[PDB]
Formats: C-alpha cells, structure tokens, sequence
C-alpha cells in the first residue's frame, strides 16, 4: 500500500552547459575609462557575496572538459574586436618604406635593431604631397628591394589602436542565470579532477582579470599550503602541465628610451602616430627576477614532480625547442607596449637527487592576437619610459622524450595555447542545471 | 645630363665617301632600354637650323635615307654615306634627358679636294 | 537555511524547504545575451508548471496522487528512504522509472476530470 | 611648314628688345614653344619654352635674369623679351616649335585605383620647326 | 490518437482526449526571428491562462459553471449536438455570441469570490 | 443546460505567423558553407510525425499563400547576407584595351570572347602591374577597341566568394508552437477548393531553393496524370503552371577547358581572371531526347484541351522576346550561369530513335539575380569542364489569345516573377492557428 | 475603467479587481519592442508565483492565517474599508511588507504536511 | 480578530522608468515616403484613444527630472543616424577648390555670400577625372593660406543628405509597455512642479511633432488660459526661462531665389547634387513676423514676469549675448533649407511701470546639428523657390547680472541643448508601475 507522491521544489541538479553573464565593479563604470573588456556589457555586481555552503555534499569535478573556459575564450576575442572598430584603419600605410639605420647612440647588443623609414603620403586634402618619417622596429618590416615594406601589407591591413582605449585587465565576474547553478569547490589539495568533499554554491564567480601571457602566468591567484600540478595524461606528451604557485616570483620589466610621438594627418580627421625620434641613447629592454627567490622556487616544483616521476630521476629544465616568437618567448604587455623576452636564463639547471637574472626582450609594433590570420593591429607608441612590475604565479610546461623507462626528465616552456590561462581560474568553478521535480513513495492517498 | 662633346672639331669629306660624327654624353642619357633622347641637327651657312635625326635612330621626314644614326646609353654617333656639296655645314647634337637641355659644341664639315 | 543548503541532508528533512528552492527559478547584437537568457528561463517554468496542471496539482508543493506504487521501481522500506538518504540519491534510483510515471499521473487525472463532470450532472 | 620673324634689330646698350615670331594662321596649336640664340663661333644655345597646354614654363638661370618669354594665345604671337642688353647680347634668335613626351615617373594612388597626386616629366624629343632669325645688334 | 487527430471525430468522443492539444500548445537571419516566435507562444499561451483564472477553471481541462444557457445562441438539443457534431463546426455555429459568454463568465466569478469569505468573516 | 469550459478541443483556423527552417544534421559533415545557410537553420528532426485526419474536408488555396511570400524573402536575405564578406571590386571598373580571340575557333563562337588588357593596383599604393584578362562579349561596352564593364555605370560588383557553394540543399518549413502546418493529399488538386484528405505535419518536405527559368529543374513529380495549375485561366496577364508525371533528363556542358588565374588588387584580397584555353574554344549547350520530350509535350497538350476544347489547334512558340534573364532558358550548372535559347522545343502544331534536341547556350559573369537593379555579383571562373544532369518536372506557360478566333491556341515560355517557382512545391501546404478554448451546454453546476 | 477606482475607497475598489486584472499583460522601434514584452510575462508570473506558494494561486481574494499585528497597524475597520484608499494604504504599510510576505511561505508549508499528515493515517 | 487578506488587482502605483515605444497616426502609413524617424515599424495608433478621470487623487510632477524627455533625445538621434547610413559619402570631395566671387545680379547686402567653386573630380571609371563647377556658400569654405576648402575636411567627412529621404517632423505617440501607465496632469496653472490637483490616465501620448530649432519654439502645443513662465529656479540666472504662448504668431520664411539642382557623378551608382545656378536675381533669405502682434505678446509675457520680479521691476530685451551661429541665431529647417537668422530685431525694448519685423538669414549646406564635432552631414540643395509658414508658441530665455539689488532685469534668447524644446510638450506627463498585490485586515479566516 504506496502511493506516488510530487514534490516540487527539491534540491537536485544535472551537469549543463548555458551562456552565463557577464558583471563587474562600479569604480570604472562610474567614470567610462571605456576599458577593452569594457563595462558597457556587464552589469554592476552585487553589493557583497553571497556564498552558501553544502555539508554532506561531493560532486565530481573536470577542470579539461569545462565549458565555462571556453564561453569565456569567444566573449574575450568578440569583446576585443567590438573595442577596435571604429579606430582608423592604416591602409595608407602600404607603401614602399625607404629606410636607413639608427646609428646615433646605439648600445652594441641592437646594432641595427630599429630604422629610420621615410615615405611619401597625402595631408587632409586628397591631392596634396606630404613626405613623413618615422622609426619602426626591425621586426616589422622586410625588404623587397634599400625599400621595404610593412610586414602586414601582403596579408591585410589593421586597424591602429585607439589611444583613449586601454589594455588593463579589470575583474570581470561570470554569473549563471535563472534555473541554474554555480557549484566551487574548496578543496586545498584538489588536483583538478576527481570528487570534491567540500563543495559550496555561489551566486557566481570571483574576479578574474583577463591577462594574456606565454610561458608564464602573471598577475594571478596563489595556490595555498603547497605548490600544485595539474594534467589530465601526467605520462601523455603532449599534454601540457599547469604549475601553480604558492608564493609569488616578483619581476620587474622596462624599455629605457625615452621615445616620443608626432601625430601624422592622413585623411580627413584621422591621424597616425609616428615614433618621432628617441632622446638620449638607445638600450635594450629588460626584465629582472632575483636569482634567490627563483631557484628557491624551482627546488618546490621539482619536489612535486618527484612524487609523479620516482624518488630519485634526476630532473632537467630547457629553454623552448622553436617556432614563431610568439611561442618560443614569454609574451605579454605592459604599459600598453607588447614584450616579447627571451627566456633562456630561467630554464636552464639539472638537479640530481644581488645577481639577479636579466632578460633581454624585444618590442613590436604589429600585432597579430588570438593565432589569427589576416587580422591585425597597430599598438601606438608611448610618451616617456615605461615600467612595470607583476607577481609570477604560475608556469606552463611541456615534458619531451620517452627513451628510457626513467633516467632523466627534461622540461621546456609551452604556451601553444591561450585557454590554458584561464584554465588557472576557472578550476573551482562548475554550471549545473536544478531539476525541481521529483516522485516518491509515501501512504497518502487523493480524498474524494 | 649637363654636358655632350664631339669627338671632331673639323672633318674634310671627299664626295662619293662616307661621314661619320660622333656624339659623347656626360651622364647616362637613356630613360628606359627602348628610348634614347638624343637628337642631330645641321646649320648650313647662313640658314636656320634644321631636323635630322631624333630619338638616336629616327629619321625625319624630308631627310633622305642616306643619314642613318645609332648608339645608346652614352655614345652615339650619326653617319652620312656618299656624302654631296650640300652637306658642308655644321651639326650639334641635342639632350632632351633633363634640364636645362643643352647642345653640343659642333663639329664642322667640308667638302675634300 | 539559504538556497539549495538542505542537498545534502536527510530526504525528509529537505522536504521543509521545498519554497528557498521554488523561488529562484526565476528572476546590440552581443546584448541578444541578456534576453535568450531570460526567454529560455520563462518556458522553462512554465514546462513544468504546465506538467503539474495537468496531474491536478495545480498549485501545490506537496501533492498526492492515486497511482499504485509498483514495487519494481523501488523495493525500500520508508524508513529506508525518508529517513536515512539524500534526493540526490533518490534521483540515481529512479531516473529509468520516470518517464512512465508522469504517465500513469496523467492517465488518472482527466479520468476524474470526466467522473467528476457525470457524477454533478448526475445531480 | 615655316614661321616667320620680326625683321633685325639694332639697339643701343641698357635698352630692351621685343622679338616677334608667328605661324600661318593656325597651323601649329599643338606644338611647344621654345627658343634658342646664336653667336657665331659660340653655338647653339638653349633659353627657355612654354608648353602649349601652358602648364609649364622655364628658362635656364643664365638668361633668367632679364630675358622673358610670352605666348598670346588668341594671335598664335610668340614674343621674347630683351632687357638691359650689353655687348654680349649681340646675338641672332630663332625659334623653334618641337614635340615632347609626358611620361608618369610616380603617382600615387587611392584604395580604388583612383589617382590622388603624381608627377610627370617633360622630356625633350625634336626641335621641328624653324624661323628665320633675328639679327639683335648691340652697339652706340 | 495524435495531435489534432480527432478533429474529425465527434464532439463527444473529440473531448476525451484533450490532454494531447493542451500540451502540445507551448513545446543571423534565423535567429532574430525564431526569437519573436518564441515570445509570441508564451504571449498567446498566457493569455488563455489568464482567461480561466478568472471564470475559476484555474486548474481544470473540463469546468462548469453558473451561467444558465440561452437558447437564442443555440437551442439545438443534445439529441442535435454533443454526439452528431465535430469541434470544427461548432465553432462556427456558436462563433457569433462568444463575445457575451466569456464576459458572463466573469461577473458569475467575483459573485462567488465574495460571496464565500463573507461565510468565513462571519462564522 | 449550462455553460462548460473546455480547454484544448481540436479547433483551427487560418492565419500567417513566421515559418522557421529545418535541415539534415547529416550535412554537417560536408564542413563547407553555402548560401542557404545550414549552420543558421534549425537542426531537423530525427524522422516525421505526418498524422491523418479523418472526416476532414479543409479547404486549400495556393495562390494567395503566405508561406510563398515568405521563402521570397528568406531566399533573398540568405543570397545578400553570403556576399558581405567577400571582394568588392571597385577597383575593376577601368578602361579596357581589347582584342577578339580567333586563335582555333570555331564558326559560331566567333566573336563570343575577348582578349583584354588594363593597369590595375597592387598590394602598394605606390605602383601598379599591367594584366589581362579574357571577358565575354556580354560583359563588356565599348566607349567610343576600348572597353569597360557594363555595370560600372550602375554600380559596383561584389566577386562571390570562391569557396561557398550554389548548390541547393533541401530545407524544411515548420510551424511554431500553437500552429500547425496542414497538408493535401488528394491526387487530384488542382490548387483550389476542397482537401478530402488533408494531414498535419511537424514540417514540410525538403525543398530545394533551385533557381530556373522558362523550365522547372529538380522538382517534384504528380501521379498518374499531367497536372495543370492557374489562377485565372482565360486571363492572358496570368501564367500557367505544368506539372509533369515523370521527367525528361537534360544534359549541359561547358566543354572549354579554362584555367583560373589570380591577381592581387589589394592588401589580401585577390581577382580571379580567366587565364587562357586549352586547345580548341567550343560552345556550350544542353541536350534533349526527341522520343521521349515529343511524347511529354503531347500528354501537356491531351490537359489543355480539356480547358478550351476537344476541337481546338494548339501551338507552340518561342516567347516574344525580352532580356536574356527573361527570354531565355536560364539555370546555375556548378557555379557557372547558362543561358540558353530555347526556340526548337516550343515549335510545334498539334491537330487531332536515338537522337538529341541540341540549344545553344551563352554564358555570363556579371548577375543581377532578384530582378533587382543596384546589386550585382561577379561570379568567378572554374576550372576545367564542367557537366551537369537534371530532371525536368515542370514548365511555365503564358496564352497569347485570340481575337475573335478561337480555332487556334498558342502558348509560349514565360518566367514571371521568380515566386512561381516555388509555388510548385509549397501547392500542398497551408499554415492555421488553434484556438483551444470552446463553451458547450452540458447538465452541469457548481456546488455550494 | 482601468484604474478607474484609484480615487474610491478601499471596499469600493474591491469589486473592480478583474478591470485591473486583465490589463497586466498583452529597427529602432523594433528592439523596444521584444525589451518590452519580456519585461512584462516576467513580472506577471512573479506575482503568479508569488500567490501560489501563499496557497491562493487561483483567486483574487483570498484568506490566511496570519493573524493581524497590532504594531503593522491599529486603526479599526470602519476607519479603513470605508475611509481609505489602497493608495493611501501602501502608505500607512511599507516597511512591513517583506516582513509580511516571509510568513506566509511557512504557514502555508505546515497546512501542506498537515493535510499530508491527515491523510497517511488512513 | 483580524487575519491577513491578500488581494490581486489593487490599484497602487509608483514612479518608475521604463522603455517606450512608439505609436504612429495610421493616415500617414500609406504615404510610404520613407521619412527619418518612420513612423512606419511603429505601432498604429488606434482611432480613439482613451482618456480615464481619476476623482480626487493628487499627484507629484516634476517635469525637469522627467526621464521621458531622455529617452526622446537619445530615440531622435539614433533614428538620426541610421537614416543615412546606405547613402552616399561626401569624402572624394576633400579636394583644392578654386574660387571666385558671383557678381552676375547680386543685392548690396548679398554682395559676397556666396562663390563659384571649380575642381577637378573623378568619373565613373576611375582612370578618368573631369572638371566641374558648383555654387557654395561662403560659410561652406576657407582659404587654405583663391584656394579653398570645405570647412569639414579637417574635421571629418561628410554625408550627403539622402535626397528621397523627408525631413518633415510627423507627430510621434509614445505608448507604456503592458504593466505600466502614463498620467496626464489635467490642471491648467501648473508649473511644472509639485501636486497636480486634476490627473487623467490615457493609454498613450498625444502627437508630438519632433521639430528642431533655437530661440523660438516652432508649430508647438498653445497654453490654455494664459501665458505660463516655466523655470527650475527662477532665483539662479544660469538656468533656463521657458515661456508657452497663450496665441499663435506667423513667422513667414523664403529663400527667394530660384535654384537649379545638377547632377554629378563621382563613381559607380554614386551622384553629387551641386548648385548649378540663379535663374534671376539673387536675393537675401528672410523671414516676417507681424510688428503689432509683437508688440503684444511681449506684452503679455512681461505681464506674467511681473508676478515674479515685482510690479515695479524694468524689463529689458537684449539679443543673443554671443556665440556661434547654432547657438546665437535662431535655427530651423522648412522644406530642406536649414536657416540661421538673425532676431536682433524681435528682442528689442524697454519696458515700464501692418508694418512687419524683417529678420535677414543666411543658409548653410554644411551641418552637424546635434552639437557633435567629427560628424557631419551635408543637405543637397533644392529646385525652385521655397517658402513656409509656421506658428511661435514659446520661448527659451535666460536672464542675467543683477547687482546689490533688482533695479533692472534683462533676458536674452539662447538655448542650444536640443532637449529642453520637448521638455515643453512632455511636461504633463508622467510614467509609473503598477503593484497588484495588496495585504489588508479582515475578519474572514481560511477554511483549514
Ligand atoms: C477570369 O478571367 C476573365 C478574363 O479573361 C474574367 O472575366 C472578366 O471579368 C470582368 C469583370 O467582371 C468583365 O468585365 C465586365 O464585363 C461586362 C461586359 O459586358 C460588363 O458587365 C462590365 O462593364 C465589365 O466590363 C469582363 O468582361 C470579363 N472578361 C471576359 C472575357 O469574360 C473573370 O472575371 C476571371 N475570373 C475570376 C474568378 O476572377
Ligand atoms: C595517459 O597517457 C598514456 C600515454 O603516455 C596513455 O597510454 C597509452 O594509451 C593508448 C591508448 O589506449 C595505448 O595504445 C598505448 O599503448 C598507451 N601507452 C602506454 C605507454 O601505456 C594512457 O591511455 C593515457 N590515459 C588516459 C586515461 O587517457
Ligand atoms: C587526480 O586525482 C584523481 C582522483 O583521486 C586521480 O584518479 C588522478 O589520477 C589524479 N591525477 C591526475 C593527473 O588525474
């Protein structure tokens, strides 16, 4: 004698996948900074947090098969386009360069690094001359002969950069709609996939600050208690491991010369700006690390993947095997000046069972995001010395080699992707779907 | 282009004979492989100049095809065959290539005894 | 105490909180966001608004139906279920069961629609 | 065919000297302007043309100073101008009527294939037509 | 059986199958257009709603009410409908005083509203 | 007697609402984009659901059909929105130098083909290259041996992007929820009246966006007797609508051997000439069989008569001119446009065997489709030869009429708007609108 | 009309519900309109939620058993029904209102598992 | 004693904002002109709207926060801006112009407004280019150092005024989204603020003409029993006077002149409508308002500003106290002429304890009115003589000085923020959101 009885409104959730929303802080939106990742999308974020937590309760987590990084990969490349539309597009551009060295005051290590290329153009009237010059870096243009070309010119012309826009990251937070949830898990010692005995719900995520970098992840959230590594395929090779740091690597970044602008009229209301010409003398740019805290840091890594790799392999670091600069060099911006810096000197040791580093860099000019092709971008320069400095909070790295059963491991830098930077955030986080109905048994019966 | 020499300064011809005069050119005179600016004028006593040859191989028209001119990027020379009393005079070979546009010195023709 | 808090407690003691739950089911170009979101949560609610309606729990949390419980489907004792185990749980035990069932709700529904419709006109 | 000239001259020093040159009628429109001096055992040389669309004209730095050259259109009138003749300037002057050609040595164009600015050069090819002269004397 | 299967059947045995309608009413070139579609459905199934929530049919596929029928809409007799007609045709026939009977409806409900916690205010 | 409710009886009537489209998840595999747009369609469903009515005697009209207006519509929107990222071929509009092509020609393709020759821009704004390129006659003017495109003094062109394709893809028509889409299933509907055997259908069958004139290609079939359709039908303004019982396969070729060449007009995007021909230059046409074409011709005449009499002649003629959009035989055969002369099949008086009909066809680049003027696409040049094979399963027809004679009449090929076409598959379908809610006497009353 | 009763007293609106009722639902110009509409089912069905859990969820007027507290409010009802307006009243009870609207989620909660109750015990 | 009732429909309301919609006079839906701001895609209005009283309710206004007039200001710009987006772009113009004065018959104070402008510009093939000549007004030009340009061409580029496209302002209704009412403010002495003792609520707003102009307001609604003086502030002189008239005065406009309009082609499908010549005598634009009739209104209105500054205060008129044209000359647009004249002569007096007032003009083609800078459009010139006749309903004025005491007040016209002409039609209106849902005491208790 039992009898079906309907419940609504139980607690009972599917995993799924849904288009979250976007939220973010008022301190921009009260003043239009008009960021890249700009606010006219997200809405204001709630006052506080309201984060609830779920005794009794595991869930089996997968930080690889996570739909949230992807959503979040297409909303950053679209919102980054939508940002360079209405910029001057520098089709003007291609013309045949007539270019000669920088011999002024030139430090040996950039004998020839950056030239002096002149051009013809029209001014604001369509059928009037105008001959203008300026300095472009050796990167950016080939030769097709002494006349050269921009680089881009064969593939498609970009757009210049706006200058009142800005690169900075700010916290954007991804929030689920009516009907779903958000499930983080609080785990210290979670690796990444697996159940998680201690799961909470919240309204939705923290702050994640759009970075974009190579070979190492900056500006970032710390790990805690101890250094973790995470793969999918640990005895794969080509599966990528994400290192996460307990303990921030400071590194400081700058571009000594002291460069100025001058603003080209090429058409009616539109300009270019030119590099002008460098007051004082002309250096290589540089990053520093400090060769204590580093090596301090590498002897915590190799101490995990001992555990992976046996009690006594003897382990080895090397710089990128090659390919493009872009993959072969840690990457990134700063002061809205793209790096790209050689970073041979970190990854150089074996270990068996003040002096800090310099990294030399190199800047450009055209700028090609997102692996795509016959898309690019102008970066504008900037007035004055430029400097900045960044925590370091995790390394991607890519294992090589299977000729033994194990002897040795050698390490080198990957960065043959860009979800793996957002991967380092969006681990704790999950989507699922609530399904409020449910039938039980239970002696009731429908009177009359 | 400033400067253009001719190699004679005077030239005794006997009728029935060929002429030959030629043209020397300071800078390089030729535009583009096919085009050669040179020209050959003649000045016979107390008369006004007149047209020859043009563009270094041309020939005007009225000019009998006994004068025939050749050479390029730097030397040229016009030749004259079987050569009669008219043709005592004088020739000045021109630059058209840049400005100012200039003449040669002249070399002067006379008929052999 | 706060939203979906009771998942992993006793089966009949999340059954208390069913309304935290009820609640929040409901609430250019790259905008369209903001309101295929919305479309979808409103048809949604109403699917299984609709799904009640047609079962006679038209506005009800907890609703009793006359459908025999077929011992197939699950052989626990009451204890066993409401006592000592989560719905979460419960949901693993019965998902091949729970297509037929809305069946059998729905079949003895309009079967009093039409019973009851005779039975006044029998007045 | 011919042109023909202003009859000869004789001035004395500091003065100036107006030099008239005329086609039949209308016969030679399309043909530039030019005109050239010569002293016996000097040579001939070059002064200076118009263009006879009367987009260009020059003459060389040495007779720059005082010479002038006027083309009046509606009488096909050809005229040269002497001023503050010297002894030197003794001197008989023809002039010539000759072709050219135009050729596009840079230009720069638009997105669409439109022309935005370019410049061509004039690049002598013969000196055709001929006057007679016209014997300018210098003396006191 | 079938959506809209029994249009051609009669009136009488047409009804006994009206959960299959009911629920079947509310289940970038083309996609700004499916979105006005979508709206629409739920726009049109609300309304209907809305409608039998205040004759008091809130929950309800068959409902009677206090309305008495008049015969200068139809006077046919059951021995004339109801068994040797089709839903189709009826519509048309009776199509002409709608506009009245839905709005009878209403004041018979509010009538009963009142007239029922004026009991409980009083007992 | 007192008044019921009832909610969800089976009631309908007429009405327009927004048809969306559906299509085969199988043509997901190709991973090529066409026109038609599978990726924005709906996916279709795994099979139909098609249920009979019985006693159901709706009433059909096609001609004054809104579905038709609508596929109009989506057709055009579809054939706009491919062509906004491909070239725009402003720069192509120059002077032309050209000269006839007589190197191994035939006797009536003399004059067919030009040899041009034109500056054009390069990737540098700075400088331009010298090509040619071959141009049919029909494309180019003369400005009075110089040449322009005939457009440039309309507007400009778009070149049609080389990878998308033509080829029609079946797609589905299917109502929104609280609509249904009705469907005929007499054999015998002559497009207006009664249904005895109408039928609901989640959607429509797959119809193919086939694009035709003076003949319907890849259609669908009527049984067991030739169908004829109109509207007015002793209305000379009023077209006629045949229907064929089996179909009579045509034949088309383009036996050139051509070869594509690209040249590059701008900073990465490129103009797709035609380079030159492999031995001899041959003229293209489509084939018919006598045997079987006759007998189809005298089964459309036996249905004509039964409207205007046992005893009446019947002719057929050749249409009366007009553009060769309109008074030609006109189709797409993998991505190249036809246009052929159809005089020998419609010449013939009717009173009461291996052969081949042969219809000489020219061939154009430059398209206005819609029957719109402003709008242009330049369709591109393919390599090699090309064939092509296809059903005949309709015609349209147009009366001349006769004046006080009634003893002789003669049709002729039309083509009308481009909307006729489809009519001939969307005939059976019509879209309606529930209308759940009913009130009927029963014995019924409330309590208390 | 609609709103036609905003100036009559409290007893004299109550009949004139189903007016008010009725009236809740149902390029530049083109993107107001689907911002418009969704706006409107969204808050209907709040409402409609809202009711339901209460235990009305079909009915305009509808009692509870809540009983009244002195401190929302002290004035008797001959001082209310037939001299105030619902305008006016919004007024008098604002603070109280969400305070109000948590209590009868559970008073409706222990009638469900009551009338639960009392009928496993057959 | 007393249990809690819940009641559903209560009538409650309370201020809130919203997203309307507008609604369009049927009548004009047939014209398909294709005006900007179509009131075609707009709801049609239905033949009688209907006004409900309210008895003795009371309400807050405050029509300076109004958030109505916001949305009108930012709905006419957008509707602004797409209507001419297809059409064409002014930008091959930005070249050198050689000009010269037009002394052909010209009146002495005409002497030099206008010059005849030679350039050298493309044709449709884009090898070619052809010289052409156009009238410009003199405001339209500016030497370079007789060299000439468009006063834009450093600013940005301009888009030509669609030439089918009506710039007529048709009345728009706007309508409250379901759920939401609009209040009308019956009472006539309302001063924009505070209780409304007489209010009616109405399903959507009467016709507002979007008509835009400075210093006067143009073909508005009339007051009801008196003149009204209208003001935030009326103690702060930086904050606008708005006056509504009680009568209607005629100002009577013309461009006496008699245009001819020339069609020049400048690329594929693409035309530049210039000004080819005077058929006549050139002539002064101007416009008339009746002298007696002045003098009467302004007698009214210092009547009604003594109320205010006392009945003893001097009242002084000055003209505009200085700027540029948008904003010191009385702007407005009849047929497609935009017109800036000079009301010198209106504000003109000194007041105390058949003739016709003859404003000249000037005309412009060059025009950015919105007040934004780097966007432009230009208005094509019209054939033939022009002339209009519109009402004056009010005025926008500002006060200024005042010194130790109010021995003598002054006003000036001025207002060239766009928004505060409609402030002076949605002044009555307010939009507010119903709250159904109402919990009152009751005797009656639940059943169980
Ligand atoms: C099918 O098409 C025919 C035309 O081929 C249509 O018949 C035409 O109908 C019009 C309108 O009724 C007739 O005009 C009237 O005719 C008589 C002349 O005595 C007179 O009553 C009026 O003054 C008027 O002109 C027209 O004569 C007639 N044509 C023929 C040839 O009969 C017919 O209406 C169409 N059918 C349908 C259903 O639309
Ligand atoms: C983890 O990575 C290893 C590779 O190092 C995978 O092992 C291989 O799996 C494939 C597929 O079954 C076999 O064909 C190979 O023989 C395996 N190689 C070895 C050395 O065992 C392993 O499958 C991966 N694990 C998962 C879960 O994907
Ligand atoms: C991560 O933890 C899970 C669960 O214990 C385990 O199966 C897995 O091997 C661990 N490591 C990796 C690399 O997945």
């Amino acid at each position: 004698n039992l009898w079906v009885t309907v419940y609504y409104g139980v607690p009972v959730w599917k995993d799924a996948e849904t288009t979250l929303f976007c939220a973010s802080d008022a301190k921009a939106y009260e003043t239009e900074k008009h960021n890249v990742w700009a606010t006219h999308a997200c809405v204001p974020t709630d006052p506080n947090p309201q984060e609830i937590h779920l005794e009794n309760v595991t869930e089996e987590f997968n930080m690889w098969k996570n739909n949230m990084v992807e959503q979040m990969h297409t909303d950053i490349i679209s919102l980054w386009d939508q940002s360079l539309k209405p910029c001057v597009k520098l089709t003007p551009l291609c013309v045949t360069l007539q270019c000669t060295n920088v011999t002024n005051n030139i430090t040996d290590d950039m004998r020839g690094e950056l030239k002096n290329c002149s051009f013809n153009m029209t001014t604001e009237l369509r059928d009037k001359k105008q001959k203008v010059y300026s300095l472009f870096y050796r990167l950016d243009v080939v030769q097709i002969n002494k006349e050269y070309r921009l680089i881009n010119c064969n593939t498609s012309a970009c757009t210049q950069a706006c200058p009142k826009v800005s690169f900075e990251p700010i916290p954007i937070h991804y929030c689920a709609p009516a009907g779903f949830a958000i499930l983080k898990c609080k785990d210290k010692k979670f690796n990444g996939t697996g159940p998680c005995p201690s799961v909470s719900t919240v309204q939705c995520t923290h702050g994640i600050k759009p970075v974009v970098s190579t070979q190492l992840l900056l500006n970032g959230s710390l790990a805690e208690e101890e250094v973790m590594i995470r793969s999918e395929n640990i005895t794969n090779n080509a599966k990528n491991i994400l290192v996460q740091f307990n303990t921030p690597v400071q590194i400081n970044c700058t571009r000594p010369n002291n460069n100025t602008r001058k603003s080209i009229r090429i058409g009616p209301g539109q300009a270019f700006y030119a590099t002008g010409d460098i007051i004082g003398d002309i250096r290589q740019a540089h990053c520093n690390v400090s060769k204590a805290t580093w090596n301090e840091t590498l002897g915590k890594v190799v101490k995990q993947l001992r555990k992976h790799f046996g009690n006594n392999t003897i382990i080895r670091f090397a710089n990128s095997s090659g390919g493009d600069l872009e993959v072969t060099t840690h990457s990134f911006n700063c002061g809205g000046e793209f790096f790209y810096c050689n970073t041979s000197g970190l990854f150089n040791s074996t270990w068996i069972s003040n002096d800090s580093i310099t990294l030399p860099c190199r800047i450009k000019q055209i700028i090609n995001m997102w692996q795509r092709i016959g898309q690019c971008m102008y970066a504008p320069p900037i007035q004055g010395v430029i400097r900045c400095v960044s925590n370091i909070t995790g390394l991607i790295l890519t294992r090589d080699g299977g000729s033994t059963n194990s002897t040795t491991e050698t390490f080198r830098p990957g960065g043959g992707d860009m979800r793996d930077n957002w991967r380092s955030e969006l681990y704790k986080y999950k989507v699922v779907k609530i399904e409020p109905l449910g039938v039980a048994p239970t002696r009731c019966k429908r009177r009359v | 282009d400033f400067v253009l020499t001719q190699s004679p300064h005077s030239l005794s011809v006997t009728p029935g004979e060929s002429a030959s005069i030629s043209c020397k050119s300071s800078h390089s005179l030729i535009h583009g492989d096919r085009n050669n600016y040179l020209a050959w004028y003649v000045q016979k006593p107390g008369r006004s100049p007149q047209l020859l040859i043009y563009l270094a191989s041309s020939r005007a028209s009225g000019v009998p095809d006994r004068f025939s001119g050749s050479g390029s990027d730097k030397d040229f020379t016009l030749k004259i065959s079987r050569v009669e009393t008219e043709d005592v005079g004088t020739y000045y070979c021109m630059q058209g290539r840049e400005s100012p546009w200039t003449f040669g010195q002249g070399t002067k023709v006379d008929i052999k005894r | 105490l706060g939203f979906l808090g009771a998942a992993g407690s006793t089966m009949g003691a999340a059954s208390m909180t069913l309304t935290v739950q009820a609640r929040n089911l409901l609430s250019t170009v790259w905008g369209i966001k903001q309101l295929q979101a919305r479309v979808l949560a409103v048809e949604r609610y109403l699917r299984d608004q609709q799904l009640l309606g047609i079962w006679g729990c038209s506005g009800k949390l907890i609703c009793c139906t006359n459908v025999p419980w077929n011992s197939s489907w699950s052989n626990r004792n009451l204890s066993e279920i409401w006592d000592n185990m989560t719905w979460l749980q419960w949901d693993k035990e019965i998902s091949n069961y729970t297509q037929i069932i809305y069946g059998l709700l729905e079949e003895s529904q309009n079967q009093q629609e039409k019973n009851e419709q005779d039975l006044l006109a029998l007045d | 065919a011919q042109l023909t000239q202003s009859g000869p001259e004789v001035r004395k020093p500091g003065t100036s000297v107006k030099v008239s040159c005329k086609a039949p009628g209308n016969t030679l429109k399309t043909y530039d302007l030019h005109w050239v001096r010569s002293v016996p055992g000097q040579g001939l040389q070059w002064m200076g043309w118009i263009s006879h669309e009367g987009d260009k004209k020059v003459i060389v730095e040495r007779f720059k100073a005082k010479v002038t050259i006027d083309w009046d259109r509606s009488t096909n009138t050809a005229y040269l101008q002497l001023s503050g003749l010297t002894s030197g300037d003794t001197a008989v002057y023809y002039c010539a009527k000759g072709s050219k050609h135009r050729l596009r040595d840079y230009a720069l164009y638009d997105d669409d294939g439109a022309l935005n600015w370019a410049v061509d050069v004039d690049y002598l090819s013969n000196l055709e037509f001929w006057g007679q002269g016209t014997a300018v004397t210098v003396s006191s």
